């Protein structure tokens, strides 16, 4: 039971992260694909 | 002192009324999943969980 609970919790923590980080990412991308 | 020794054997009597009423519940499983919708959610959750 706490096993999951800390599984559930990274699991949500982990995504957050990455939502926060794809704006930088999708930003080099778009800016390297803007560019010649 | 036949007073004493009734309530004693009386007591123990019921340890072992208790003690087989325990036995019934450690055995007999008490969790029961659920039935058939929380299992099969239980399992989504353990697919989520080797995501990883």
């Amino acid at each position: 039971t706490e096993e999951l609970a800390e599984n559930i919790l990274k699991w949500r923590k982990q995504q957050n992260e990455v939502s926060s980080c794809i704006p930088k990412i999708l930003a080099e991308e778009s800016y390297l694909y803007k560019h010649d | 002192s036949y007073s004493q020794l009734l309530q004693v054997v009386m007591a123990v009597a019921d340890t072992s009324a208790k003690a087989v009423e325990t036995v019934k519940k450690q055995q007999g499983e008490q969790i029961c999943w659920g039935g058939s919708s929380s299992v099969m959610s239980l399992a989504t959750k353990m697919n989520e969980l080797m995501e990883k």
